[PDB]
């Protein structure tokens, strides 16, 4: 599944939200890989570097459609700002054309998915251990305390709850600003305009509600497991299936994030829209 | 770090037949393995190729569905099923120990010597040795030149000497080359005129796989 | 699946020169910034020896006389200064894309001065007569450079039938090269003609050399 992303004004951004938690899984799985041995933690260097290639590859395919999601930008341009029939129907098939064009690209975006894989199980198959019974967990340890901490302390000292709360107060003051407004001729473009851009932030509402009950589900469920795989060992095996669990765990989490923060940033661009409209219709046509 | 290739020998079409590779000096389970093949006079051919723990495993098509190839980590053995084979699968068998750069990628850094599979339906036959002296009315040189033919053996090898092996200098025995399914070989000696038919020269052969021994006197026409 | 193409086939130089050996790729062996290109060394009765991984890549042990170089579909193999044990075939390899292929190779021999072949012509063997066969064997022995041609004629015209030609390597003390031609008729057969004779074209000479024999004489 793909969500279109408008972050500031003039900017337009899409994600493969399976992509995006593939990428991450195999980019954990390479880093628990060359952490679990001293001898291999000089390997972080070439890692970063694949990652990156990889990363820069994907964002090269995203970036030969950047002329259909430019021709997107200019309707959405037309529709913030119009101080709504062919409009509303200009805009749906502009974003069909963009997601058709995701769609066509898909062979390319997949096989740089399968690189990702590919090299990711590869370090992985190669994870050794001095003693099989007895299999250190450093590598964990160190993965964890490195890649993934700053980020649940990042979400703990943040506030998800109260950001829903508020964001909901703004949809319900647009609803009553609307309603408690008196009607107007000419208004007409503007009420459906702010109709529209309401229903898009309800949406847009309901992804970051979505997200933020995986990012709250994930960061007791990372916190919990971690301390059963930290400072002891494990035969082989269960070391595998261990770090394989972790690393679903954290792309999820990532994944997620990623998107409640990009999510967030668009509800309030979207915001400004509504602000702009409504201070048209008290001050330039003064609809008390 | 060593490989060695063994359960090569002649196997006749359709046929099947397992090769094992044993490693040493190196930890087995910490590479991926690969066998590449080299037909008589051809250069090497990729055929099959499996991860340090079996996640991957990749085939050349034209060996897809008739090899299998399968590692025992703990035993530092690399093994090899043959199949559907055919006179095209004759080749020297090679193991090979398989290196996964960072960059993304594999390469062969270790091989083993090798072992040969020969797949033909020829019996094992014992070569026709034949002595071959100079022409008649010859013009005098400094040297004379004597022959010997080698023909219809199987299978490879044969062991040619001259005089028992007491004249190697001025010899040169040529590589066997196959004749419907039998093998043919020649080899010369040049030794100063004088010298022969004076101090006599004779050619044996010995063919292992048939037990035998022959001797073949070259005698003036 | 991609096609490696070599070239030259062989290359012949001197002790203390350069030697460089080139691949052309069908399709690009580049892998993320990375030029998947191995080249092998191997020796006669001797598995290949990794000498190049990273198109680039000299691998521990390898001296460093040797070197890679190019990307995309053109590469290089570079040895300098060319030194005894060098003489050998040269593959190289791609890893970009399964089935994982080698070119066909390049022989690097050695220079040595233009040897004439030393022609010899044999009749069949008395012994072999009697058991129904006559294969006349001619020996072309001590030539340099490796380029021949061989003719048998038989009472002047050309016979290409049953004939097995076997050819030595580079000599390892001499370098020259030499050459076994077996002309294989039925007794029968071989009763029916008179004159046999072997053709020998090699550089040294535009005339060939011709050895002959008539039956019975």
């Amino acid at each position: 599944s793909i969500d279109i992303l408008q972050e500031k004004e003039g900017h337009l951004d899409f994600v493969i939200i399976p992509h995006y938690t593939f990428l991450d899984y195999y980019k954990h799985l390479s880093y628990n890989s060359i952490y679990h041995k001293s001898s291999t933690y000089g390997k972080y260097i070439a890692v970063d570097a694949f990652i990156k290639k990889i990363n820069e590859a994907y964002d090269k395919v995203k970036s030969k459609c950047n002329d259909i999601k430019n021709d997107l930008i200019a309707t959405i341009k037309k529709l913030e700002h119009p101080y709504f029939k062919k409009m509303m129907d200009e805009y749906n098939t502009k974003k069909k054309k963009l997601i058709k064009c995701i769609k066509n690209h898909e062979n390319d975006f997949n096989k740089i998915c399968m690189d990702m894989k590919n090299y990711g199980t590869n370090l992985f198959e190669q994870l050794s251990c001095y003693n099989n019974n007895f299999c250190n967990t450093n590598g964990i340890r160190y993965h964890y305390d490195e890649y993934i901490h700053k980020l649940i302390l990042s979400v703990k000292s943040k506030n998800l709850n109260k950001d829903l709360s508020d964001m909901t107060n703004i949809l319900q003051q647009s609803e009553l600003l609307l309603t408690n407004l008196n009607k107007k001729m000419g208004s007409y473009i503007y009420i459906d305009t702010i109709k529209f851009i309401h229903k898009e932030m309800k949406h847009i509402f309901n992804r970051i509600e979505y997200h933020t009950k995986i990012i709250n589900d994930k960061t007791k469920i990372i916190q919990d497991k971690i301390k059963l795989n930290i400072w002891r060992t494990f035969q082989k095996d269960e070391l595998l299936k261990r770090i394989l669990d972790m690393s679903n765990e954290y792309s999820l989490f990532i994944t997620s994030d990623h998107l409640r923060q990009m999510l967030y940033n668009t509800f309030y661009s979207k915001e400004k829209h509504l602000n702009n409209i409504f201070h048209h219709l008290i001050y330039v046509l003064q609809m008390k | 770090v060593k490989l060695v290739e063994s359960g090569g020998g002649v196997v006749q079409p359709g046929g099947s037949r397992k090769l094992s590779c044993a490693a040493s000096g190196f930890t087995f389970s910490d590479y991926g393995m690969a066998w590449v093949r080299q037909a008589p006079g051809k250069g090497p051919e990729w055929v099959t190729f499996i991860s340090n723990m079996a996640y991957s495993i990749y085939y050349a098509d034209t060996v897809t569905g008739r090899f299998t190839i399968s590692r025992e980590n703990a035993k530092n053995t690399l093994h090899l099923e043959m199949s559907s084979l055919r006179s095209e699968d004759t080749a020297m068998y090679y193991c090979t120990r398989a290196i996964f750069d960072y960059a993304g990628y594999w390469y062969f850094d270790v091989w083993g010597a090798g072992t040969t599979v020969t797949v033909s339906s020829a019996k094992t036959t014992a070569p026709s040795v034949y002595p071959l002296a100079p022409v008649c009315g010859d013009t005098t040189g400094s040297s004379v030149t004597l022959g010997c033919l080698v023909k219809g053996y199987f299978p490879e090898p044969v062991t040619l000497t001259w005089n028992s092996g007491s004249l190697s200098s001025g010899v040169h025995t040529f590589p066997a080359v196959l004749q419907s399914d039998l093998y043919t070989l020649s080899s010369s000696v040049t030794v100063t005129s004088s010298t022969w038919p004076s101090q006599s020269i004779t050619c044996n052969v010995a063919h292992p796989a048939s037990s035998t021994k022959v001797d073949k006197k070259i005698e003036p026409r | 699946d991609i096609v490696l193409t070599q070239s030259p086939a062989s290359l012949a130089v001197s002790l203390g020169q350069r030697a460089t050996i080139s691949c052309r790729a069908s399709e690009s062996v580049e892998y993320y910034g990375t030029s998947l290109m191995q080249w092998f060394q191997q020796k006669p009765g001797q598995p290949p020896r990794l000498l190049i991984h990273g198109a680039s890549n000299v691998q521990s042990g390898v001296p460093a006389r040797f070197s890679g170089s190019g990307s995309g579909t053109d590469f290089s193999l570079n040895i300098h200064p060319v030194e005894e044990d060098d003489f050998a075939m040269y593959f190289c390899q791609q890893s970009t894309k399964v089935p994982w292929t080698f070119g066909g190779g390049t022989k690097l021999e050695i220079k040595r001065a233009d040897a004439a072949p030393t022609v010899s012509i044999f009749p069949p063997s008395s012994e072999q007569l009697t058991s129904g066969g006559a294969s006349v064997v001619c020996f072309l022995n001590n030539f340099y450079p490796k380029d021949i041609n061989v003719k048998w004629k038989i009472d002047g015209s050309e016979r290409q039938n049953g004939v097995l030609n076997s050819w030595t390597d580079q000599d390892s003390k001499d370098s020259t090269y030499s050459m076994s031609s077996t002309l294989t008729l039925t007794k029968d057969e071989y009763e029916r003609h008179n004159s046999y004779t072997c053709e020998a074209t090699h550089k040294t000479s535009t005339s060939p050399i011709v050895k002959s024999f008539n039956r019975n004489e």
